[PDB]
């Protein structure tokens, strides 16, 4: 019980790991900050006491008051009002446990555990500290939630005639804290079998609230407990879990440390800096490396124009994968997701039950009406990945049509019309119509019937898909090498120990990039540029005086503007450079040929 | 045969210099043992602030490559693990230099037998036979003694008869198996002890340097428990906590076990991934695997708490393990595994079994980094060696997790590749002796480093025998990657279950030279360790026949 | 510079023609008027390198790669890759500014 | 050209200074050296207190020949009343070794073994001593003001990464005031 | 006249002078004598090591003891000459301009080492050799001037003598400035009234009204 206090202010005091030790640094550390916070390693604390740990783990919920009213404890000697308590984190990554398991046993145990949040509820208040009254005595009181695991834990006492329970809350005394009420729900991968994932709410309080984006894969520690409510049985208590502490992996959060910009500096000024990338992106792939290049140049965000009017440039583009399937595009894409911070990859018809329309959904409670979210939402200022494009219902394919470029959303839906905003880069992977033979066709005849379809599109790719012996037996073989005993796999690392990217670093990167730079032309680039469509603009015309069908746009060069911040986005610099936009020009001639065929 | 305090005394005439000094230690090679005793020395001369190179040999001949390389105004010289069986006069050559010669060399060996060259015509040497084997060992007297300087043609036909008789007896002699006699730093450290330095590190490191091929038997090392267990008498820093301390916070001994990777892994794989359970449980095949299962059943142990960290067992599944283990282990056989083998404790970093701590340091060795190919990964195993040198360091620990980690990585494809070759039987029983290659493998360059194999050869003759009725047996193996059929080639030989009643020694090293004495094409003695030997598959096909016969055994 | 035997500014300032001429001919000129201060020092100075204070005096620094032994001044310390020494912190001083040398 | 610091001392470079103090310790031992501005000595008695330069102790004890003395003014038990007056004297900083910050860290390295019970002990005291030193600094430190600041007490340590701070600080009131007259 | 004292002033000025904001004049009065007299044990030092090879066919401890004393206060010197080389090259252009007027007094050998001075006008006269053929071709008549317009401005600066700076008051007693209470001195500054100072607490203020008495040497910094 008592006393126990001293034993981690011990630890607070006594404990140096040499040369130096921690969590008392970390005090004052958050002292000047205010901070009010204290992350602990509880893996580090078995290390200081063996016993104290598990007689912690015996009962965590009723020691967690034992920490954070201790720890103000020789920080206040420190501050040396008024002092709310700290909030302590504590932490381990060393047994990690399935969402699929969680047994009555491990009520009041903390579980440290990965997870996918579904989603995370508004913040709401609760009273760390209340000042109450005597309606009737005009006796004054005052009490705290100094802890909890919500029970309702504690009520206005009866003990003033006068009752019963004549004492009231007073707010303006009262002092008050916040929690978020996260959703998680467990990896996808495994292992649902052909059940649907389970899904949990975790609390997040304080601290613990707006430190997680949702649908944000993580890693979450916490005590397995049971909540009766209300709102079962017999006597049955719906399941709930503290969330203590979360550490999740990064980031998974526009703040990073310092030493990271300097090793990205180390990458921003290899001269392969763009072109090794190009090979990160398809271990497993072979060739392809112009769409493959095309991929990169939309992975850095498009062009963000606000200044006046509110005229705006748009990102990031759009592009097609279409070709015979063989392609590998979706197996691209799933590359793709898998290299964006924040991205969402959709088949349908929509991914997975996600409206490919954001769409509105009524409150079950109290009527009401809410935005029930949409893919376009869900990923908003990120990658779009897109199967079955041309298998799209067109209604909402409509919708497509303006979210890629108003890139705002809106809903006359009830009563809530909001505008929407949505940044997000889209990439369309639709197969063509009838293999090989619409390309003997015109380019059109394909995305519905219209190419105005393809008009919103940027860049579209044509996979021409050739049986060439010698091209084949090369990747065939890369495609066994693919395989056990994975010596495709093995090269990596020599790849990884030379030069090649590690992608989830890159993603650091890129995302390090994206926020970094805002790269603006230099001025002798655009009329390069302005003398180069305007050929195109006349020669495809020339193309056009035997009324050949297929197309171009203003809005076609504009597209190819967005390339120039692209790889130059990668490049870090001010300014676009003269030479570095001239790759764009013959990469997007080469999306032109879609065109020309 | 010579004290070690004078030889270390002699050297401190032959020691202090501006500029300094000279004389370097020579790091050989791969063996750990050498690596302890190095560190201490390098501590010892870190006392008297003694200046000098310190060079981490790889190539046998290497030394060739730089004793004939870099030599200038050394006065002394002190080598390490080599020079034991072959001379350097014949490797080096010397030549006498000037008597009150003007520079001499410590040759550090634990292998026996000695060169016959060694002890006698001391030159550099300081011939290192001291103290452990004189012997004597009375037999290399007549090898010169005898031999020097060798009606008349009857004397002269009994001399030589006599002269073959000697020939014929010291023919025996320098022909055999050739062994480590004991760690090399316990003499070091009672020269250490002599000069009455007794660091808590530096009998750590004893304890550290004997835990070296700890791996390999004793055998000695059996009795040299309690000469290290004596230290830990010899040595208590308090009678009580003095709690932690904080800082040492000291080693302690403990109930060690062949159990691995203890308080580093869950319980369920140390058992998993630890060889001595793996043939007596035979932990390949899923037949006996629900057996250890069993033994959970047995040890009342959830399958998850088995998965569960060591970190965080139970109290009671921490205090009454050893009482599970004492109420189970037995039934299997496995009653030895308890070794009451010493412990350091860093607290608040943990406390960590030396066994376990030099398998960290094991992974060092072959991770963590035309013909110029192998010198140029030779290198990398000594450009990787410092790095586990850096894991030598105390207060780095941290580097040490990886390596800590990487062990664990280890095994999983040790305990994978070994098992996938337990499905093909590709042992070839032969007659005289158990016989295996590796044509084939994933990953054959992880298997480029000697223990690599060792620690799977080891993993695996005890596996194919425990035995395994009947006669233990030296096993064969081999494999290739890349670099034109090098096909390394390391030697191998039976262990008994707990049951080393003879020395038993190495036969094939021998028989290795008899084919290296023959054609010897493609073969490579290039490898410092005479278990050790490249050969193209190309030649390797007749070394086998050849191999096969002449049995030396 | 750079520095024992610097030898020279070459290789040194890699930039060289991708500076300014002008600043490159100025530097080159300017680091020989230096140099001039090198015959007021007599010291001996050695105030290209000696940035940190002393200690001490001995420390352990590993080759990289470089040999070697360009060691003629004083004596050779034999450059082999991968080999860590037991030196006094004076002529580390100048390897340590040549790249030769890597631990402490 | 410095570059860095350059303006205010490097922490290497203070230690670099504090090193020059003399101190007295306990040779092991019994040509000459001359040295330069030493004076001492003639061969020292061996377990005998003398009084000598830091860094040269640093010497024999980096051989082991030498013990060093613990300071007087270093004794956690004595150091209390130090904080004891410390902890009274919300102004002042009370008394200070001058050089005691880089002492403990070097006085821990090597000669710790001489002291009794030095571990896990003053580290702890002298960290508590160290920011409510430090503490009283930033609360001392909204009073910052020109043309006059009363520093009193303080480590040189903590005074030299200090520095930057507030002499970057005066200098803008002392220029914007003046400035402005 | 003592090795110590001359060796504590030389730590003296040299604190002060990474300490100092801006150049005091070179102290070729003791530097030099020092300047020889590493001259003279160094070589001394040299030969009897050499002398100690003699002995061979015990105690290093003096031997790399004198070699430390030498490097070590070898070191610093280096820091004091390296630094006064950067402050020149920021007052160069006031360091000719007080040069070039009349009063007070020039940099001459005693404000500046006769190295120094070289350096002043080499380092200055390349410098404009550096200005002159890369941006002043393309002189303009008056831009033709490196110097006062005036303003902004240019240098003129750094005499600013205005800036505060870290000090501990020291001096040695009677047993002058000392006025009480407790004790030394005024102070009086141009804006402010006396404060006013004690030997026994360090008061950071402005290094002009301080320079008298750090040229008493009654202030430690
Ligand atoms: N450039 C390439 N790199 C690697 N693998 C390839 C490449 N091209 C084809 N493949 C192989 O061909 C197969 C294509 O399957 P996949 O389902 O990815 O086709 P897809 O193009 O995504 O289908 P769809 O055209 O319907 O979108 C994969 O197994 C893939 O390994």
């Amino acid at each position: 019980n008592t006393e126990i206090i001293k034993s981690f202010k011990n630890f607070i005091l006594e404990f140096r790991l040499d040369s130096q030790f921690i969590y008392r640094d970390q005090l004052r550390n958050n002292i000047l900050v205010k901070n009010y916070s204290l992350t602990v390693n509880m893996e580090h604390l078995i290390g200081y006491n063996e016993d104290i740990y598990k007689k912690l783990s015996d009962e965590p919920s009723d020691i967690i008051p034992l920490f954070e009213t201790a720890i103000t404890q020789v920080a206040k000697r420190i501050s040396i009002n008024s002092l709310p308590t700290f909030q302590l984190i504590l932490n381990s990554n060393a047994n990690q446990i399935p969402l699929r398991d969680l047994d009555s046993e491990h009520v009041s145990k903390i579980v440290r555990l990965s997870g996918i949040i579904i989603s995370t509820s508004v913040l709401s208040s609760r009273a760390t500290y209340l000042s109450i009254m005597c309606r009737n005595c005009r006796h004054t009181t005052s009490i705290t939630i100094n802890n909890f695991n919500t029970g309702n834990t504690v009520s206005l006492p009866r003990s003033c005639n006068c009752g019963p329970d004549p004492y009231i809350i007073i707010h303006e005394s009262s002092k008050f804290i916040d929690q978020q009420f996260l959703k998680l729900q467990e990896i996808p991968e495994l292992v649902p079998v052909g059940e649907m994932p389970r899904n949990l709410t975790m609390t997040c309080d304080r601290y613990l609230t707006n430190k997680v984006i949702p649908g944000t894969r993580v890693t979450i520690v916490g005590i397995y407990s049971i909540y009766n409510s209300k709102n079962s049985g017999v006597a049955i208590r719906t399941p709930y879990i503290k969330i203590l502490g979360i550490q999740s992996d990064v980031e998974t959060v526009t703040m990073f440390t310092e030493e990271e910009e300097e090793e990205f500096l180390q990458l921003s000024r290899n001269p392969k800096l763009y072109e090794i990338l190009t090979n990160s992106i398809a271990p497993s792939i072979f060739g392809n490396e112009d769409i493959k290049k095309a991929i990169v140049c939309l992975l850095m965000g498009g062009s963000k124009k606000i200044l006046p009017d509110g005229m705006r440039l748009r990102g990031d583009i759009n592009v097609l994968l279409l070709g015979d399937p063989g392609t590998a595009k979706s197996q691209l894409l799933k590359f793709v997701e898998k290299v964006s911070p924040i991205a969402v990859y959709t088949s349908g018809k929509g991914s997975s039950a996600a409206g490919l329309t954001a769409s509105v959904q009524r409150d079950p409670m109290t009527r009401e009406f809410y935005l029930e979210g949409g893919a376009m939402v869900l990923a908003d200022g990120g990658v779009v990945c897109i199967d079955e494009f041309d298998k799209m219902r067109d209604e909402d394919r409509v919708a497509i049509h303006e979210a890629m470029e108003q890139q705002t959303i809106s809903i006359a839906k009830a009563g809530i019309t909001t505008v929407l905003n949505s940044r997000t880069s889209v990439l369309a992977a639709a197969n063509p119509i009838y293999g090989r033979y619409d390309d003997l066709k015109s380019p059109g005849d394909n995305i519905d019937f219209q190419t105005t379809i393809l008009s919103r599109f940027d860049m579209i790719f044509i996979v021409k898909d050739d049986h060439n012996e010698e091209r084949d037996i090369s990747i065939a073989n890369h495609v066994i090498n693919i395989h056990t005993g994975n010596a495709n796999a093995m090269q990596n690392q020599q790849e990884e120990n030379g030069s090649e990217i590690s992608i989830e670093k890159m993603k650091r990167y890129i995302t390090y990039c994206r926020l970094k730079c805002a790269p603006r032309l230099s001025p002798q680039a655009a009329e390069k540029l302005s003398s180069n469509f305007v050929t195109i603009r006349k020669q495809l015309l020339i193309n056009e005086l035997e009324s050949t069908e297929r197309p171009i746009t203003i809005r076609q060069l504009e597209a190819i503007i967005r390339i120039t911040e692209s790889l130059a986005k990668l490049e870090l610099s001010p300014i676009a450079q003269e030479r570095h936009v001239d790759e764009a020009i013959r990469l997007f001639q080469a999306s032109t040929m879609d065109a020309a065929s | 045969i010579s004290q070690f305090s004078e030889a270390y005394n002699k050297i401190l005439r032959n020691s202090s210099s501006h500029s300094s000094c000279q004389l370097v230690i020579f790091v050989s090679c791969l063996n750990i043992d050498a690596l302890c005793a190095t560190k201490m020395l390098s501590l010892l001369f870190k006392k008297q602030l003694v200046q000098s190179q310190i060079v981490p040999i790889f190539g046998y001949s290497e030394l060739r490559r730089h004793y004939s390389q870099l030599d200038d105004n050394i006065n002394s010289l002190l080598l390490v693990g080599f020079g034991g069986v072959i001379d350097l006069e014949a490797f080096l050559e010397i030549d006498p230099q000037e008597q009150s010669f003007r520079r001499d060399i410590y040759v550090l060996d634990a292998h026996r037998p000695w060169n016959l060259d060694n002890i006698f015509g001391s030159q550099i040497i300081q011939c290192f036979d001291d103290g452990t084997v004189d012997d004597t060992l009375g037999e290399q007297k007549e090898a010169y003694y005898k031999l020097l300087e060798l009606n008349d043609l009857s004397k002269r036909k009994q001399r030589k008869k006599q002269i073959h008789e000697y020939e014929g007896v010291l023919e025996e002699y320098y022909s055999q198996g050739t062994t480590v006699v004991n760690s090399i730093s316990a003499q070091i450290y009672s020269l250490l002890s002599a000069i009455g330095e007794t660091n808590l590190s530096n009998l750590w490191l004893n304890i550290l340097g004997t835990t070296s091929l700890d791996i390999a038997y004793a055998q000695v090392y059996n009795r040299l428990y309690p000469l290290l267990q004596d230290e830990v008498k010899r040595l208590t820093p308090s009678s009580r906590n003095s709690v932690k301390t904080p800082d040492t916070l000291t080693l302690n001994i403990q109930p060690d076990y062949y159990l691995f990777l203890l308080r580093h892994s869950s319980l369920y794989d140390s058992f998993y991934y630890s060889n001595y359970v793996n043939a007596k449980l035979s932990l390949w095949n899923e037949n006996g695997k629900k057996r250890l299962h069993k033994m959970f059943a047995r040890m009342g142990i959830p399958l998850s708490t088995a998965q569960e960290t060591w970190l965080y067992m139970d109290h009671s599944i921490k205090r009454e393990l050893g009482i599970i283990f004492d109420k189970n282990l037995d039934r299997y056989g496995l009653q030895d595994i308890i070794r009451d083998g010493f412990v350091r404790t860093l607290g608040y970093r943990g406390s960590i079994s030396a066994s376990e701590f030099v398998e960290a340091l094991t992974a060092l060795l072959e991770v963590g980094n035309s013909a110029q190919k192998l010198t140029n990964l030779r290198k990398r195993w000594v450009s990787n060696f410092w790095l586990s040198w850096d894991a030598l360091d105390d207060r780095k620990v941290e580097l040490l997790n990886r390596g800590i980690q990487l062990a664990q990585d280890l095994q999983r494809a040790i305990f994978n590749t070994g098992v996938a070759i337990l499905e093909k039987k590709l042992i070839k029983h032969l007659r005289i002796y158990r016989l295996c290659v590796l044509q084939d493998g994933p990953d054959l360059d992880l298997y480029r480093n000697p223990l690599t194999l060792l620690r799977l050869g080891n993993w695996l003759i005890e596996c194919c025998a425990e035995s395994e009725d009947k006669q233990l047996l030296p096993m064969v193996l081999a494999s290739i990657d890349e670099n034109t059929d090098t096909y390394l080639v390391a030697g191998l030989t039976p262990r008994y279950p707990r049951g080393t009643k003879k020395p038993i020694l190495n036969n094939f090293s021998m028989a290795f030279q008899q084919i290296t004495a023959e054609t010897d094409a493609k073969v490579r003695i290039d490898n410092f360790e005479s278990s050790i030997i490249e050969i193209r598959r190309e030649d390797l096909s007749p070394f086998l026949e050849k191999l096969t016969l002449s049995g030396l055994l | 510079n750079g520095l024992d035997l610097m030898s020279s500014i070459t290789f040194s300032q890699q930039d060289t023609n991708n500076l300014s001429h002008q600043e490159q001919e100025y530097l080159k000129e300017y680091c020989d008027l230096i140099t001039d201060l090198k015959s007021g020092d007599l010291v001996d100075i050695d105030l290209s390198g000696s940035l940190v204070p002393p200690s001490d005096v001995f420390i352990d620094v590993r080759v990289l790669k470089d040999a070697g032994e360009i060691q003629t001044e004083y004596g050779v310390f034999n450059l082999i890759k991968d080999s860590q020494f037991f030196v006094r912190q004076s002529d580390v001083e100048r390897l340590i500014q040549q790249g030769y040398l890597q631990k402490i | 050209l410095p570059a860095h610091l350059q303006q205010t001392f490097s922490p290497e470079e203070i230690q670099f200074i504090v090193e020059n103090e003399p101190i007295k310790i306990f040779p092991r031992i019994t040509w000459q050296l001359i040295t330069t501005d030493d004076k001492a000595l003639n061969n020292m008695v061996a377990m005998r207190s003398t009084e000598v330069v830091l860094w040269i102790a640093l010497l024999l004890k980096q051989q082991s020949k030498c013990s060093i003395v613990a300071p007087q003014w270093l004794t956690t038990k004595e150091l209390d009343r130090k904080i004891q007056y410390e902890k009274t004297h919300p102004d002042r900083f009370s008394e200070l070794p001058w050089n005691w910050l880089v002492l403990a860290r070097i006085l821990f390295n090597k000669a710790k073994d001489d002291f009794h019970d030095p571990i896990h002990e003053l580290r702890g005291k002298i960290q508590d001593l160290r920011e409510i030193r430090q503490i009283k600094v930033l609360k001392g430190l909204k009073y910052l003001n020109e043309s006059h600041l009363q520093l009193d007490n303080l480590s040189l340590l903590e005074i030299n990464e200090l520095r930057p701070f507030i002499t970057e600080i005066m200098d803008k009131l002392r220029e914007i005031h003046t400035a402005s007259l | 006249v003592s090795p110590q004292q001359d060796f504590s002033d030389l730590m003296k000025s040299w604190k002060n002078e990474r300490c100092s904001p801006e150049l005091l004049p070179y102290p070729h009065q003791l530097m030099k004598r020092l300047l020889n007299r590493i001259s003279m044990q160094s070589q001394l030092i040299e030969n009897i090591s050499m002398g100690f090879l003699d002995m061979q066919n015990e105690s290093k401890l003096p031997l790399l003891c004198m070699e430390t004393e030498l490097e070590r206060l070898k070191f610093v010197i280096r820091s004091y000459i390296r630094c006064r080389l950067s402050k020149i090259d920021k007052f160069s252009l006031y360091l000719r301009q007080l040069n070039e007027d009349e009063n007070s007094l020039i940099s001459l050998t005693d404000l500046l080492s006769k190295d120094e001075i070289k350096y002043h006008d080499t380092h200055s006269l390349i410098w404009l050799k550096l200005v002159n053929d890369s941006i002043l071709k393309y002189m303009p008549e008056e831009l033709q001037a490196i110097n006062d317009t005036e303003g902004s401005v240019n240098m003129i600066d750094e005499p600013d003598w205005n800036k505060f700076v870290f000090i501990h008051v020291n001096g040695p007693p009677d047993g002058e400035n000392e006025f009480g209470k407790p004790c030394y001195t005024v102070t009086i500054p141009d804006l402010k009234e006396e404060v006013e100072l004690t030997i026994g607490s360090i008061y950071v203020m402005r290094y002009e009204v301080i320079r008298d008495l750090l040229r008493d040497d009654k202030v430690a910094l």
